[PDB]
């Protein structure tokens, strides 16, 4: 016995608790999503892995929304996920009609950082074992992006991956152009990277998932599905066949 | 330590079959050994 | 004794948890100090990053706690980020209520009565955190404050962060003979001077972060690279 | 330890128990026949300077349901003040009839509340050890049923609950018929009744009761008992 | 939980039927920089040793002697963050409670205050109680003054009284030499050596601070004056 | 060891990670009865085993009338599926008193999920080992989901619960294809042969076990109780 | 979980009592000794003082003896630090009562507050049991004098006299012979409790500051409290000491007397 994983409310002699330590493994466990943030918007991507043919999916995915202008991709548990999200469109929802804006994702950010911080401080409640990146375009600031971690530390990014691949993928994204074209662009660019990633996690098929933010969406969040993703698939299978 | 990195990346190299480097390889390398590490 | 699940008195006279908190209280290789003058009160810290996929416009560790307050955290990420939320309410809430400005002073003895009271409670731990509080005060002058997570809490002539303070306290004692010799600008030459030959990095212009709190003035300010470089110059032609 | 844990067998821990507190109880029997539902119990002695007299453990709920408990008695005795009152209230509300049915469930509801956990409100930290076999007639005629510690109902025709079951159930069964006259029951259950004891047939730690639709929910008197006994 | 964790204490009845938490306090109060107080009748002296260890300071920032009203005045031996609390609770209190009535404070009154705080920590858990002891002092007309408070809950009165390092020897040495009429400066004089008797690192009007009460109440010392009796007899 | 350790701490997280008590939630959903869930996509059936603990009973229900266009089967312990039950009945009334419209069965299963789930997320409560076959008709066709003690939704064209699932799944892999978008009777008849594949197999099929409800188009909730079975067998 | 924190304390065992009641019982055995003798005129009480030092004061006589009311006194028995909230509770109730009956409250009825408290603890409440015992003396206008004793495990007794504190055994034996059943008075008293305390003290020497002693007697009011002042107390040590020699003095005489040895 340690005398640490009965406490999540105390000290150790490594300062965090292992307890933390673990929820950061769980993330890294789980299946791969990256993030592309452009100068014209930001671009989210995700691999789903397909298990059998009975199911389907109609209300679990992997790509949240967040109000109406917001996107939403999370790494980790669904249904824990789900039940942080619910709560943060709500409250970005009271603040959007007292304040009469439309809510910042910087400020978006800053409550859920603090909900997790307080969880730390106590042994009540367990933590998140998820990591969630969210950002869109603004109107006049941008575009952000950013990912907050289970181990309580946010940040504002070019790039941001996780998932099993996380050090390949940031590795190929480190190669790339801080521009990066134009949104459309990337689409395609995005969609060579997963499908290249997949090689590496091949033991059974996967479906690729795409969407967008862009200055053709005027900064509202919509999913890639259509012709659109499959061209851009067509592309990645004429290059290679990894 | 850094001397085993170095190495590392040479082994990636005769699996490639070049004696010609990339900077991949010593990016990999560098983190494969931190892992492994305490 | 039994730290298990518990927190209790012993003869140890310290706890094991309290100690805990001191050691590990950086988990990267930043270091910072401060250094007081009556031209300025100047917090000197570092930019580092491990890639460039990540932005620097937004990263920071100097905190714009209000106008006339400033505050630089020497903590883990997530315990200095709560920290700051807090304070920023009860700072406020201080002004509404007083309707006079609150003192550096104040704001460290009333955040140093939350630290202890968690300290006795065995159902939650003390943030961790070390808070240096600086400002430009109107009744004594210029105020340089460190908080420590014990509870404890006093004002120094200067003091240094980051896990090689004693290093920095070395050079801070030989330099603090004579302080109020220095005019605005060499108070922070010397303020470079001191973290550089710790550190043992002859710096650059992306991987300093002066902050400087200036007599005269309610600001607290994050200097531009004209003003950085021009100092780091300086320090060459005495070379 | 927690008492408030699924178990990692998933199957929980105190209900299991339960079962075991029961086997040193009495035993008691039912037998529903195609007109009429027979209960009979053992109430039984010991010393001769104790009033059985005072006991009993077969009780009407009303005229028209009616149940046997068997277990931790004391348990029972909180068991029956909810229910009885319950099936009351409907006739304030609506002045109607319950189901025996109807009746067994909303004691159900209420065997769950053991913990002080969020799978169950907490009032107790554990739950009643006793399993009650409830009679009644209604327009779905006589019927019985079995209610089951792990706070469920099973419906039945015939059973036998108590130390002696194992065996009881088996003999229950050649005795038992889908058609066989009330009488003749009395006299088959008495037989059952009579094997399981060490201590004396006297009517005076036995009892029967029985419902029938012609006279209501009747405990049977000892003038009665005493008759049965002389068939046999 | 928010209401969960620990309702019994973590002291305990031991089969001892000592208090193991209580035990540790004594030598919490142990570690404690050098205390002393004299009791001059017509006036009180208090003093005190601030160790010093860092050489970068200002002011004479936080003390160590606080005025809890203009009559009565606490300084300890213990732990300091539990002293800045335990005055300001104390210190909400007095004021409250005599302002309800205009008569000025009695200061039994106040020691059965701090007393009730403490015990109640000890018959509750989740909280430990406060590991300080204190003396309580005062002036007020005719009235005996000098008290001292422990973390145990219990107080008594004293002449004379010493605290932290080596406490035992110290009172040894008080007890000797403090007898019959002396006056405030020579009580203030007395004090300084006693201090200096249990340790000496060095004494500056720095390491010093004495506190009085005698003309109406509690005065803070100049520190030109202690400064003049460090000469007066060194 | 530590076994008792990670039934203690409902807050369990191991160096692996794993939650022990999602784990025994899963043994106590194999425990249970059969039962199967098919759907065409225009009628949904669902077969399910009923069974009785010994001779002189007779068997207890595992479907239950939720609603008259939605349904389930239980498949575990029969004390806290009632409890469930009563919240969701609850649910659909204020939704037909307030709003007067019957809400996608998928916007309320998603609903139920977050307040249990949020009880594992802190101290107390215990799994509720209880799995869930739950069809409903709704606006855009029946809809088939499971729902799991894991708070695990999916929403599957046809699923199973009860040892040997495996079994069944197989075959209805198989004969997936078959089931189209009609015909009442060729689904029955899978389900009755699927339902042979999750028993041992050595116990012979029975009228008085099997029990068979249907929803579909022009359905409602309706059950087919014993005999009732025979003619559509 | 949401509790295992415990230690598993406060409760039953195969001891068939509680482990921490029993442990309280030798902690009053410590602390010294008081003494009731209750006499057909008035009450005695005694109770030997602790630790004095010259740089120490007295504030008060009281420092043993509380007034719970004017009419009723007690010594306590038992650490000060618990003994000061519970003495406040026990003020207060009899002013309740006052408040409504008009009149005083009677002894019994104060002693049977004390239990009840106790007893909420033993039987479930999260707060750690205590031990206090109080000897009681008292008075009534339709009942006479009381004398009235408490403990902590839920046992309260009255007496016409008893001693608790150090040494409880034998000092209750010699107390039990030199007593006669009524046919008591002050006076016969007075030297009782000496007699006895002596015996129980250690140090030979006895002294009128080592002594607190109190009679509460009547003529006025409801009675008239007496607080025994240093010189009288004293007067009484040296007249019963010259007594205790001067029975010795009887007995070497009477030694003589029967042949020497």
């Amino acid at each position: 016995g340690t005398g640490y994983d009965l406490s999540a409310s105390t000290f150790s002699p490594d300062g965090r608790v292992f307890q933390v330590e673990y929820a950061m493994k769980a993330v890294e466990n789980s299946s791969t999503a990256i993030g592309i943030r452009c100068k014209d918007g930001v671009v989210f991507g995700v691999e789903k892995l397909v298990l059998s043919k009975l199911y389907e999916e109609g209300s679990n995915k992997r790509l949240f929304n967040v109000d109406r202008h917001v996107g939403m991709a999370v790494a980790g548990l669904l249904a824990d996920a789900r039940s942080l999200a619910d709560i943060a469109r709500e409250e970005a929802s009271n603040f959007r009609s007292n304040f009469g804006y439309n809510i910042p994702l910087k400020h978006l950010a800053d409550r859920v950082a603090m909900y997790v911080h307080a969880y730390t401080l106590y042994s009540a409640v367990r933590p998140f074992g998820c990591s969630f990146m969210l950002g869109s375009y603004s109107v006049n600031d941008g575009a952000q992006l950013y990912m907050i971690d289970p181990s309580g530390v946010s940040y504002g990014y070019w790039g941001c991956a996780i998932g099993k691949a996380r050090q390949a993928a940031k590795t190929e994204i480190e190669k790339l152009q801080m521009k990066e074209m134009t949104c459309r662009d990337i689409v395609k660019e995005v969609a060579k990277i997963i499908y290249i990633v997949h090689d590496e996690v091949k033991d059974k098929a996967f479906e690729l998932e795409l969407s967008w933010v862009g200055e053709l969406t005027n900064g509202r969040h919509e999913i890639v599905p259509k012709d659109i993703r499959e061209e851009a698939e067509k592309y990645a299978k004429e290059s290679l066949k990894e | 330590d850094l001397r085993n990195v170095c190495t590392e990346a040479g082994m990636f190299a005769i699996r490639a079959d070049h004696d010609f480097v990339v900077q991949e390889d010593f990016m990999k390398a560098v983190r494969k050994v931190a892992d492994s590490k305490k | 004794g039994f730290d298990r699940h518990i927190t209790i008195f012993s003869p140890e006279g310290r706890l094991y948890q309290v100690e805990y908190a001191f050691k590990a209280i950086n988990q990267g290789g930043l270091t910072s100090v401060a250094v007081r003058g009556k031209d300025c009160a100047v917090i000197v810290t570092q930019k580092k990053v491990p890639d460039k996929l990540l932005d620097s416009s937004t990263v920071t560790h100097l905190f714009k706690i209000t106008e006339n307050i400033g505050c630089v955290m020497t903590g883990m990420t997530a315990d200095s980020r709560s920290q700051v939320q807090r304070a920023r309410y009860e700072a406020a809430n201080w002004k509404y209520k007083y309707g006079y400005e609150i003192p550096v002073d104040m704001l460290c003895k009333r955040i140093a009565d939350i630290s202890q009271v968690y300290t006795q409670n065995a159902e939650m731990r003390p943030l961790g955190c070390c808070m240096i509080l600086i400002g430009i005060d109107e009744e004594q002058g210029p105020q340089v404050y460190k908080c420590d997570p014990a509870g404890y809490y006093c004002g120094f002539k200067a003091t240094a962060a980051g896990v090689k303070q004693t290093e920095s306290t070395s050079f801070l004692e030989k330099k603090v003979k004579k302080k109020f010799d220095w005019t605005f600008e060499q108070t922070v030459e010397t303020a470079i001077t001191c973290l550089s030959t710790v550190l043992s990095i002859d710096f650059k212009p992306s991987e300093i972060e002066v902050g400087v709190v200036t007599v005269e003035n309610p600001k607290f300010r994050i200097l531009t690279e004209a003003e950085i470089d021009a100092h780091l110059v300086a320090l060459a032609e005495r070379d | 330890r927690g008492v408030n844990t699924f178990s990692p067998e998933g199957r929980l821990f105190q209900v299991e128990y339960a079962i075991e507190a029961i086997k040193l109880g009495s035993t008691a029997i039912g037998i529903q026949t195609s007109e009429g539902v027979c209960l009979a119990v053992e109430k039984r002695i010991t010393s001769p300077l104790m009033e059985p007299s005072s006991i009993e453990k077969i009780v009407e709920i009303d005229a028209h349901i009616g149940c046997a408990m068997s277990g931790l008695i004391a348990d029972a005795k909180t068991l029956i003040d909810k229910a009885r009152v319950e099936t009351q209230n409907h006739w304030f509300t609506y002045n109607e009839t319950m189901t025996v049915e109807s009746v067994t469930q909303a004691v159900s509801n209420l065997a769950l509340q053991f913990g002080e956990e969020d799978a169950d409100p907490g009032a107790m930290s554990r739950p009643f050890g006793v399993a009650l076999l409830f009679g009644g007639v209604d327009e779905k005629g006589p019927q019985l049923f079995h209610m089951d510690p792990s706070g469920t109902f099973v419906q039945c025709d015939a059973r036998a609950i108590g130390s002696a079951s194992e065996g009881a159930q088996s003999s229950l069964q050649e005795v038992y018929h889908k058609s066989m006259t009330l009488k003749e029951a009395i006299k088959s259950s008495l037989i059952i009744l009579k094997q399981v004891m060490e201590e004396k047939l006297n009517a005076t730690n036995i009892e029967l009761a029985t419902v029938q639709p012609g006279q209501n929910f009747h405990m049977f008197t000892k003038e009665e008992l005493e008759e049965v006994i002389k068939d046999i | 939980m928010a209401e969960r964790g620990y309702s019994f204490s973590l002291t305990t009845f031991s089969p001892s039927g000592k208090l193991v938490q209580i035990e540790y306090a004594l030598a919490a109060v142990a570690g404690g920089a050098p205390s002393v107080g004299i009791k001059a009748a017509n006036g009180v002296v208090l003093a005190t040793e601030k160790k010093q260890k860092s050489i970068l300071y200002d002011e004479r920032s936080v003390h160590k002697v606080e005025p809890i009203t203009k009559h009565i005045g606490l300084v300890y031996s213990g732990m300091g963050p539990d002293y800045r609390v335990l005055v300001h609770r104390a210190r909400k209190l007095a004021q409250q409670y005599y302002l309800v009535y205009q008569e000025p404070i009695p200061t039994a009154q106040l020691v059965q205050r701090v007393a009730s705080v403490m015990q109640e920590y000890t018959q509750s858990g989740g909280v430990r109680p406060f590991g300080v002891s204190l003396l309580i002092c005062g002036w007020n007309e005719g009235r005996p003054y000098l008290f001292q408070s422990d973390p145990s809950g219990a107080y008594f009165a004293w002449k004379a009284t010493a605290m932290g390092k080596n406490y035992v020897n110290g009172k040894t040495f008080l007890e000797k030499r403090y007898n019959e009429d002396l006056e405030l400066e020579d009580a203030i004089h007395t004090a300084i050596l006693t201090l200096k008797e249990s340790f000496e690192g060095q004494m500056t009007e720095d390491n010093i601070e004495v506190g009085i009460c005698n003309e109406a109440g509690f005065r803070r010392l100049t520190p030109t004056e202690v400064k003049d009796y460090l000469a007066a007899i060194a | 060891m530590f076994r008792n350790q990670y039934d203690n701490d409902v807050t369990v997280w191991s160096p692996q990670g794993r939650i022990h008590q999602i784990e025994y939630a899963m043994e106590a959903v194999k425990q249970g009865s059969a039962t199967v869930g098919l759907k065409s996509k225009t009628h949904a059936v669902l077969v399910a085993l009923k069974r009785a603990q010994s001779e002189l009973a007779a068997h207890q229900k595992k479907i239950l009338h939720v609603d008259n266009h939605i349904g389930i089967s239980i498949a575990g312990l029969t004390a806290d599926a009632r409890l469930l039950c009563n919240f969701m009945r609850q649910e659909c009334l204020d939704s037909r008193f307030v709003f007067d419209r019957p809400l996608p069965v998928s916007r309320l299963v998603s609903l139920i999920g977050s307040k249990t789930q949020i009880p594992t997320q802190r101290y107390g409560r215990r799994p509720y080992g209880v799995g869930l076959l739950i069809a409903g008709y709704d606006d855009m066709g029946p809809h088939i989901f499971q729902t799991c003690p894991s708070a695990n939704y999916f929403d599957c064209r046809a699923m199973s619960i009860g040892a040997r699932s495996q079994s069944a799944r197989t075959y209805l892999e198989r004969h997936m294809s078959e089931f189209m978008e009609c015909n009442l009777n060729e689904l029955v008849k899978h389900g009755l042969r699927a339902l042979r594949e999750t028993l041992p197999a050595e116990q012979d099929l029975t009228t008085k076990n099997v029990s068979i409800g249907i929803v579909g188009k022009d359905l409602e909730f309706t059950i087919y109780d014993d005999d009732d079975v025979s003619p559509f067998l | 979980m949401s509790r295992r924190y415990d230690s598993r304390t406060t409760i039953f065992s195969p001891e068939g009592r509680l482990y921490q009641v029993e442990y309280a019982m030798e902690a009053i055995g410590h602390a010294g000794t008081c003494l009731g003798i209750l006499a057909n005129d008035g009450v005695l009480l005694a109770a030997e003082r602790r630790n004095i030092h010259k740089l120490l004061d007295e504030v008060f006589f009281s420092e043993k003896i509380y007034k719970l009311n004017e009419d009723m006194a007690c010594s306590v028995a038992g650490i000060t630090s618990d003994a000061n909230v519970l003495t406040n509770e026990l003020r207060l109730i009899a002013q309740r009562y006052l408040l409504q009956y008009q009149e005083p409250i009677p002894c019994e009825q104060l002693v049977t507050a004390l239990c009840d408290i106790k007893q909420a603890y033993t039987q479930f409440g999260g707060k750690r049991p205590f031990g206090v015992s109080l000897l009681y003396i008292g008075w009534d206008k339709h009942y006479g004098f009381q004398l009235y004793q408490s403990d902590p495990s839920g046992n309260y007794g009255g007496w016409k006299a008893t001693c608790i504190g150090n040494n409880s055994a034998a000092a209750v034996s010699m107390l039990k012979q030199d007593y006669k059943e009524g046919e008591m008075t002050l006076k016969s008293a007075l030297a009782l409790a000496i007699k006895v305390l002596n015996k129980t003290m250690d140090v030979s020497k006895l002294s009128a500051e080592k002594v607190e002693i109190a009679t509460l007697t009547r003529e006025n009011g409801k009675t008239v409290i007496r607080v025994l002042k240093q010189k009288e107390v004293e007067q009484l040590i040296k007249k019963h000491e010259e007594e205790e020699a001067k029975a010795e003095r009887e007995k070497k005489e009477k030694e003589q007397k029967e042949k020497d040895k």
